[PDB]
DNA sequence: TACAAAATTCCATGACA
DNA sequence: ATTGTCATGGAATTTTGTA
DNA sequence: TACAAAATTCCATGACA
DNA sequence: ATTGTCATGGAATTTTGTA
């Protein structure tokens, strides 16, 4: 082929002189600082990468490392990334180096009633037949209702909600994708009253994080008043209701209900500061303490991150892997990117999902 | 003195017997005092037990100072007295059929009536889905004084549902 | 009480002066900045934080807040954080915010069949009846055996291990403490051929890390080869066997194979360069290599951290902790500090139980 | 030439019939070239096929350059020809009844025979258990020659079983 | 223009299926 | 089509009562 | 006594029930 | 009575072929 040449002295590009090139048993060798090698012809090259990486299907520097022993020819790594690029298997099976960006901190929502967080705790031991709590917090005050049901349904969600938006009526309820809450059912009972449902992205609890992390608050102090008795959990919620929504966030320095009302109700403890304030003087000094509230930034980068660029091959996490099936997707486009840590891509194939960073590896090569 | 306050005195009454919906027959009626926000909650019977078991229900959000209620059987009670010294409540009564209350209230209180019987009768028998409608317009419609709803002097901002 | 001089103008420690002390309503008041607070006489006040704190069984910040409200006394956090430490039910059910201290990096073995780490893969897929594998890691060389079984059991451990041992014996083998490893029947088939058990601390995978390590290498190319057919594993055991036991590890430049033979057999892409040697010469080329090797150290402690010192109080996890129940055993003290994160604790009570740091958290208070 | 190394040639044969062990008849001896460890494996019936079923064993941990064997019917056959040519094992063969291999590999194959018989007599039932143990034996045996036991051979290392 | 020690604020750690 | 949150308790930093 | 670009080494990230 | 490990692929650092 194109490597006569080269037993005969003349130069090509790559295959540096000052190393002999001879040949034994009709393949061509080189005598090099590793040691003596042999030159494959090109079109015989991507067969013999391949066949050392099908072995168990390794890496860059663990494939190399196998052809090293046997051959050499020039940018031999080049090669080799090529193929791991076309490896369907390694491609959908391997895990990611690549940490997702800095999380986000949404704003708080401006007033009470903005926007609900709610989702389903459970299940439960029973009491009183009952087995999950559902757990609405607003987003603005912090403050929370809990409300037992017998499974997390959309029926006993609207019977729920029925009776909390007697109160008022939130302009936006968020929710993981629930079964309970995707529902044609609800959905229709939410635009019957013009709240506008929005949903978190697929297994991504941490969206519905401040419903969540009302979450272990309730099961924490519903576990320390449980201690010694047996579990019944029903008749405490009320209490634990309460108890949640007048305690102090140490960051705030404010109870739920403080800044959902602006005065403590007849409660152990209630702060009397504007005992002397007209109910008018009071409303608006409630009205500047929510505005100036404590906000926190995102963190920073770590040092190896990713961010989604639109047009990128990235990878979907498989949603309930199966006993030893790949624990990734085949290879998919970002569509838009709605922000740093949320993407639109077309799919498997192809629908538009929105998805969150945290479910996708970009892919490698 | 000092300005009276949210969460300073509840007015609670019942009106019934009503039609039966959904097998209820009472509405038990929270007022607060200073706002003039209204609690409505369907009862089997105007008894203590069934007091009691509703205002578990509303004290989960706020407790009040005082209830002022008229000397009916449910509200006098040795149960419903021991149910409020429990919480901290102090309990007020109107002298008998003099019943004193707030000007406020009264009016409130007899817009309720009205604004029952008003969409009770065509659909007698369905009053109970109605309540959280009929609780969210009387909650949000302007007192004469003040030009706010209850909801605003509660909660200090704006309602997403006005009237 | 005590405070009777107070009101009277003299001084007590404490108490600053400045402030006018007066009496209202037959209780002890006090103008400050933050307003005007009732000071309950020394004997009340245990009673009044212990009010506050079991309302919702808050912390320090959160609790002290509350109490801000109606009164105030010298040295307000003092007598708070006596409680906190007094409340059996917030130790035991409070998540610690310390993390433990820097991983150990223990040292390789010297010589193959020093030390066998072994564990069980499964429940799987069933292929030809089997359902498990037992693999076994050379923690010198990382040298794998694997073995199909029907059951994790002492039984079927045994027969493998009889397999094993036909070609040599090693001194010491590791392993979870998982039912099939800490039944006497195979301490004594232990004790039968000289080779010493030696076991994890309860509940910590890592410390069996070698072998799990392991683990993830076999589930990955078992599930790169069977992508598209049926999870037809039993008969892949040997390939992936094979495969694994002469991939390079990119860190030492070496196969495990090549670490436990110092040749390699005859695989595709054998490496030729010590085909010059006598086995001699090439056998002790080995033994240098193997004590040259890589060895990686302990990572910088995060920065709030603990180390465990002897007789400290210190709290076990829950094994499998029961729904709405307590995450943490009672408090228990530090009998011997094996290591930097292993100790021996009189427990529950009592007995000397070895324990990881990562399933302990430091009493607080 | 390359001086001789491990791997680089397997001598194979079978020693059988014998008194049935867990239903097992022939074992099966596999003693490397030039370290002269050994394996051995119990089978049912000198054929090709459990001469498979058993090298697959072994070559899950090494596969030889070459194996070396007697023209028995179990070697011979088209099928052990395939299964050497699909691993890459070139097959070699003693002429029939002039059985050529090592100097050091006559003399183990010859131990193993005695050791077999030695430790068979007195429990001619029981051998298959044991094979672990006369496997072990062999292995960590001193060579006149090298002053080395096979196993040091293998592993450039001591074992923790010496004799 | 100053000190020791209380009172406050900072913030990593962990857990909400 | 959307997005992490925040009680907790030592450490670290600031404010306080007295000169 | 110096360059561009290949070849190597570094190392955070993730997962082994 | 004991204890984390290490393939992976971009980045970062070193060595290389030529002056
Ligand atoms: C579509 C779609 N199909 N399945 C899901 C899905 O998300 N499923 C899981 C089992 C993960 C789930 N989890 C939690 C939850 O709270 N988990 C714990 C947690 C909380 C916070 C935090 F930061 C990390 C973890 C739920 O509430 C919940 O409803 N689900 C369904 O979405
Ligand atoms: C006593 C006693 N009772 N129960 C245990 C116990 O440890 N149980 C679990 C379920 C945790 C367990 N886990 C693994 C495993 O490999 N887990 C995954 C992993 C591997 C490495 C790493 F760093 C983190 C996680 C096992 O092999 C295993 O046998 N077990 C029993 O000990
Ligand atoms: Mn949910
Ligand atoms: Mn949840
Ligand atoms: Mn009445
Ligand atoms: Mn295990
Ligand atoms: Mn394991
Ligand atoms: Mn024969
Ligand atoms: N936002
Ligand atoms: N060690
Ligand atoms: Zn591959
Ligand atoms: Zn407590």
């Amino acid at each position: 082929a194109e490597l006569d040449q080269l037993l005969q002295g003349h130069y090509i590009k790559g295959y540096p002189k000052q190393y002999t090139y001879f040949l034994e048993d009709g393949k061509v060798k080189v005598s090099r600082p590793e040691g003596v090698k042999i030159i494959p012809p090109q079109s015989d090259r991507q067969k013999i990468v391949l066949q050392a990486h099908n072995l168990a299907h390794t890496g860059r520097e663990a494939t190399l490392l196998k052809i090293a022993n046997l051959y050499w020819w020039p940018n031999m790594r080049k090669d080799v990334v090529k193929q791991l690029g076309r490896c369907q298997q390694c491609l959908i099976t391997n895990a990611s180096n690549k940490a997702s960006g800095p999380i986000l901190r949404p704003d708080r929502p401006q007033k009470p009633f903005d926007k609900f967080f709610i989702d389903y705790i459970g299940p439960l031991p029973p009491s009183q037949g009952y087995l999950y709590v559902l757990v609405v917090v607003d987003g603005m005050t912090g403050f929370t209702w809990l409300y037992p049901t017998k499974a997390p349904s959309t029926s006993a969600t609207v019977k729920s909600l029925n009776v909390l938006t007697s109160i008022a009526i939130p302009k936006v309820i968020h929710s993981d994708q629930g079964a309970a809450f995707t529902s044609s059912t609800f959905a229709e009972w939410a635009k019957e009253r013009g709240i506008h449902l929005e949903f978190s992205t697929p297994y991504h609890p941490q969206s519905s994080g401040k419903v969540e992390r009302k979450n272990s608050d309730i099961k924490r102090l519903l576990t320390k008043l449980l201690v010694g008795r047996p579990t019944k959990w029903y008749d405490l919620l009320p209490v634990v209701q309460l108890a949640l929504n007048n305690t102090y966030s140490p960051v705030l320095k404010y109870t739920p209900h403080q800044l959902l009302f602006g005065i403590d109700s007849n409660t152990p403890f209630a702060n009397q500061d504007t005992l002397d304030l007209t109910r008018e003087e009071e409303l608006s000094l409630l009205q500047e303490i929510r505005t100036s509230l404590y906000h926190p930034s995102t963190p920073p980068a770590s040092s190896r991150s990713w961010s989604p660029v639109v047009g990128q091959l990235v990878q979907e996490r498989v949603a309930r892997p199966a006993s030893l099936r790949p624990r990734w997707h085949k290879p998919s486009t970002v569509l838009k990117v709605l922000n740093p840590r949320t993407v639109v891509i077309l799919d498997h194939l192809g629908n538009n999902r929105t998805v969150s960073i945290d479910n996708l590896k970009p892919t490698s090569h | 003195d000092r300005p009276q306050k949210p969460f300073d005195k509840f007015f609670i009454d019942y009106i019934g017997p009503l039609p039966p919906s959904q097998g209820y027959l009472y509405v038990l009626v929270v007022v607060d005092g200073m706002t003039g926000f209204t609690w409505l909650y369907p009862t089997k019977a105007p008894s203590t037990s069934a007091t009691v078991k509703s205002l578990n229900v509303l004290t989960s959000i706020a407790i009040p100072k005082v209830i002022h209620s008229d000397q009916g059987a449910a509200f006098t009670s040795s149960t419903f007295a021991e149910w409020a010294k429990e919480r901290g409540i102090h309990l007020e009564f109107s002298t008998p059929y003099h019943p004193q209350s707030s000007g406020k209230v009264e009016r409130k209180n007899s817009d309720i009536k009205r604004l029952l019987t008003k969409l009770l009768v065509g659909r007698p028998t369905k009053w109970y889905d109605l309540l959280p409608v009929v609780q969210l317009a009387l909650n949000n419609t302007y007192s004469p004084v003040l030009k706010y709803t209850p909801h605003q002097l509660l909660f200090g901002i704006d309602s997403n549902t006005p009237f």
